[PDB]
């Protein structure tokens, strides 16, 4: 499959699955949806390495997780394995 | 479940350019294609082609394969239920 | 290393039809496309499009994604010597 | 870099795949084998190889864990398949 498999963030889940926007900032709806489309489409992590995304692996206790920037301090974080993305969260 | 709204990659690129402060014209010059071609791409009126995917990756990051997968997945989502394969014989 | 010879999926399909005892004309009638369209596909003259991929998968098996991926990898390999991106600026540096 | 053919047991297949050299496989099967290697290389999951002409099936003896696709008659390509990657490609039987 190689797709998004699970969401930690309920807002992301609602947007992704039903197009319901109440769980994310209104002005970020398309920006977040585009990034979700990217994460869902990528088959390997390198495909997410766009400058605007500021792709980097997290360290310490969240070793194994990755982060992409949505806007400013806000980011989407996830585990990425075999093209599958797990525990999508929207944070910071 | 699959994503509720899947965008044409040209539309996604339009948003990214906007966020980056890059005009369609300036983008067109950088990747070496005509401004008309870019304008049509950005409005989702024309397909992200393989040669476009190579130039776009050089400018926006990621890989040509990724950009093409966005286009092909989008195209397949649009064609869903619009092609009746019920009368087609599966050989064997 | 990558594959040395990457074929256009039409060309591959042509060999398959032949191995199957299926004529291109017969194939065209089954999948619901014009024989002219198939003829061009089989000679690698035209692209395996998304709607063609849905019809082909219905006949030859596998998924529409698989067929499209064969085409996109083929197309990219073909362009390898024809696009200079060295003068293009990567935004974010 | 990911989801491709990673290793070869059969030297003929390796030469064909990597250099397009035909000397290590039967001449009548060159294109047929090259197509099938292109399919295995392109597929991202095993189901994408499930075309009736391929006669896709998992092996069961000591070769449990391996897969088989038919080239022609009794000839087959065998391999391990994980992650979209193909390992130990062999041409046999």
């Amino acid at each position: 499959h190689m797709m998004i498999k699970s969401f930690k963030h309920k807002g992301l889940k609602l947007l992704f699955e039903k197009g319901v926007t109440s769980g994310v900032p209104a002005q970020d709806v398309d920006r977040i949806n585009d990034r979700l489309q990217a994460i869902d489409t990528a088959t390997e992590i390198g495909e997410l390495n766009r400058q605007i995304y500021k792709l980097h692996p997290l360290k310490g206790d969240r070793e194994g997780y990755w982060s992409i920037t949505v806007r400013a301090n806000w980011r989407i974080t996830f585990q990425f394995i075999n093209g599958d993305a797990y525990i999508l969260n929207y944070e910071d | 479940m699959r994503q509720f709204k899947v965008s044409h990659p040209g539309e996604m690129i339009a948003r990214d350019l906007e966020d980056m402060g890059v005009s369609g014209r300036r983008f067109a010059h950088n990747i070496g294609v005509t401004p008309a071609t870019v304008s049509r791409l950005l409005a989702g009126k024309t397909a992200l082609t393989p040669s476009l995917s190579i130039r776009i990756a050089a400018a926006l990051g990621s890989t040509p394969e990724f950009w093409l997968r966005l286009q092909s997945n989008y195209d397949l989502r649009q064609l869903e239920n619009q092609i009746d394969t019920s009368g087609i014989v599966l050989y064997g």
